[PDB]
Formats: structure tokens, C-alpha cells, sequence
């Protein structure tokens, strides 16, 4: 039973070390998600990528 | 006349215009360098999937563990 | 320990109550907030 | 939907109200799951003594 209690030890390391981890991770994944659905939810295609440039001409009529 | 109303309105459009790639820069930069700022929409699906991912593994993670430290209870009464 | 299951029991279910409740609730706003920012992100 | 008219002509703060709601929404339910998982755990170990 000293034995088990051993790696089960090892074992509820191994637990704590990869729920820290995966939590960390996906939370900084979660806020990277958010900033992205704030700021640019499809406003990239808003933006289409038009480069329209013609207040110049705008100006000149 | 009717130039000068489309000049304002083309000119709000270019500050938007700015406003969308300024903010692209900066996300593309604090995560990632340069990510995929053309077609974006497919992270976000992917990361609400590992979002559902951190649900299970906590789940997982945390049932087993407690468990487990209940056999160790059993054990230690043994 | 069958008093013990009972008293068990009905944590359980106060548990689950609460966080169907709080889930629906909560989920129902982000759902909302889902919407503003996908049809009016300062559109 | 939410509100009747709610300041819909710029309803930019509503979304960080929402924002704080999304974040208890992790807390609320992650700690309540927890719990009664806890007790479904020592339920079965009532069972089993």
C-alpha cells in the first residue's frame, strides 16, 4: 500500500500539472478569441481589402 | 454640391478603412506575427472548439484526480 | 448512510438546479452580446 | 429581445456589462459541476460502504 500510495503521488502530480496547464492555455486562447470577436467580427470584410484611394480624385472634381 | 457630400462619406469610409487595419495589425501581432488577417473566421471557429476542449479536460481532469484521491483515502484507511 | 444519501441527494440537486438556472440566464446574455457584435460591431 | 429600447443608439457599454456576465458564466458553472461531482463521487463511496 506504501507503494500505491507512491505513484498515486506521482499520478496526482501528473493531474495537477495538466489541468494548470490546459486552463492556462485555452484561457489566453479564450481572450485572444474575444479580442477578435470585439474588434474585428467580419469588419474585415467591411474592409474588403478595397484600397478605394479616390478622396484624391474626390477633391479634384 | 453632391461631390462634396460624397467627399464626407468617402472620408468617413477611409476612416474606417484605417480604423479595421490598424486594429488587424495589432491583434496579428499580440497573437501570432502576421495571421491569416485576410480570411480570419476559421480561428475563431477552431478556437470556440479548443474552448469546448478546456470544458472536457477540466472536467476530466478534475473528476479523475478527486477520485483517485478518494481510492487514496480508501488506502489510507486500509 | 442511506440518511447520508438523502442529505446527498438533495445537495445534488441544488447544484443542478443553480446551474441550470445560471447557465440559462447567463448563456441567454452571451448570446445577446454574440448578436451586437456580430450584426451591429459598430456597424 | 433584451431591454426595450436599452440606449440602442450606442450600446457599446452594454457589451462590457455582457462581458462580466460571460466570465461569471465560466465561474458559476465550472465550481457548481465541481461540486456536485464531488458528490456524486462520495455518493458512490456511500454506496460502496
Amino acid at each position: 500500500l506504501r507503494q500505491r500510495h507512491t505513484e498515486l503521488e506521482r499520478e496526482v502530480s501528473r493531474f495537477e500539472d495538466q489541468t494548470q496547464q490546459q486552463r492556462q492555455q485555452y484561457a489566453q486562447a479564450k481572450e485572444s478569441l474575444t479580442t477578435l470577436n470585439r474588434l474585428i467580427p467580419q469588419v474585415t470584410l467591411l474592409l474588403d481589402e478595397t484600397l478605394i484611394d479616390r478622396v484624391e480624385e474626390v477633391r479634384e472634381e | 454640391q453632391p461631390l462634396r457630400m460624397r467627399l464626407s462619406e468617402l472620408e468617413q469610409r477611409l476612416n474606417n478603412q484605417q480604423n479595421a487595419e490598424r486594429l488587424l495589425s495589432e491583434f496579428c501581432k499580440r497573437q501570432g506575427r502576421q495571421y491569416q488577417a485576410e480570411d480570419l473566421e476559421a480561428l475563431q471557429n477552431e478556437l470556440e472548439a479548443r474552448q469546448e476542449a478546456l470544458s472536457l479536460s477540466v472536467n476530466e481532469g478534475g473528476e479523475r484526480r478527486m477520485e483517485m484521491r478518494q481510492e487514496l483515502e480508501q488506502l489510507k484507511q486500509k
